[PDB]
């Protein structure tokens, strides 16, 4: 059933819906939740990386600094869909900027900090140069 | 007058627009100074390396997908013996493809390096 759903181009449709429509934050929360459910599917990673979902997630985090649920879902997601290509040859400055900004703005929220630090550890597992950034 | 009062307008000889939505990362020039003025481009708009050929005198763009990972850098090697010309590619996976500048069916890989090949600069000291 999951393979059939994936073959139905669910990822492309949901990414287009949440990327083309940057307003109406409710659809953004729904899209982040749907992607979060998508990622742990058996074949999710390769198509998600090919479609370029990571840029959409980063843009969503940029346009919604103050919302809590969007930030939590995005910070949990970023570590999930991060690949070596996204931090290729040591380049990952928008990643560090967004992660530090999100963690600093919400310092007391335990869940946001936990997700952000798990994401940061996952990123550091790939490339050690990121720490410098 | 202010638009015409510029050196950018005098010394910008040609301007070529590539096909829609292509991300080319590296370029080299087919420069034997007498063979064929043209450009080799390494596309990166997809995670499967494409080598494209740009004929300058006709603005002809012909792409070809040959690499599993995106091409990072390109280099042109010219061996004077037998008038040999080749072009070598460097892929993100680590491979190193070599295809003839003239012949199109001379694909042959080389040692698969540990990681990505970020430079392929070629020069002679004597020996190339």
């Amino acid at each position: 059933v999951k393979k059939q759903c994936f073959k139905n181009d669910i990822h492309k449709l949901v990414l287009a819906a949440l990327n083309r429509f940057i307003g109406n934050p409710g659809i953004q929360k729904c899209g982040l939740k749907v992607i979060s459910s998508i990622v742990h599917f058996p074949d999710a990673l390769e198509m998600l990386s090919l479609e370029g979902a990571m840029d959409s997630v980063l843009h969503t985090l940029q346009m919604y600094p103050d919302d809590q649920e969007i930030q939590c879902l995005g910070l949990s997601l970023i570590g999930y869909l991060i690949t070596k290509k996204n931090v290729f040859i040591g380049t990952g400055h928008l990643l560090a900027k967004i992660l530090v900004s999100s963690l600093y703005r919400f310092k007391d929220v335990a869940e946001i900090q936990t997700k952000g630090f798990q994401t940061i550890l996952a990123i550091l597992k790939l490339s050690a140069s990121f720490s410098k950034l | 007058f202010d638009i015409l009062n510029s050196a950018e307008l005098v010394c910008l000889t040609r301007r070529i627009l590539l096909p829609k939505n292509v991300i080319v990362e590296c370029m080299v020039a087919t420069h034997h100074n007498s063979r064929n003025a043209s450009i080799w481009l390494g596309c990166g708009h997809t995670d499967r390396g494409q080598l494209s050929f740009l004929d300058l005198n006709t603005e002809g763009y012909t792409s070809e997908e040959v690499a599993d990972s995106r091409i990072l850098c390109l280099a042109l090697v010219h061996l004077p013996v037998e008038k040999e010309s080749w072009i070598v590619s460097g892929t993100q996976s680590g491979t190193l493809l070599v295809i003839n500048t003239e012949d199109g069916k001379k694909r042959h890989t080389l040692e698969k390096m540990t990681d990505s090949v970020t430079c392929l600069y070629c020069n002679s000291f004597q020996k190339n």
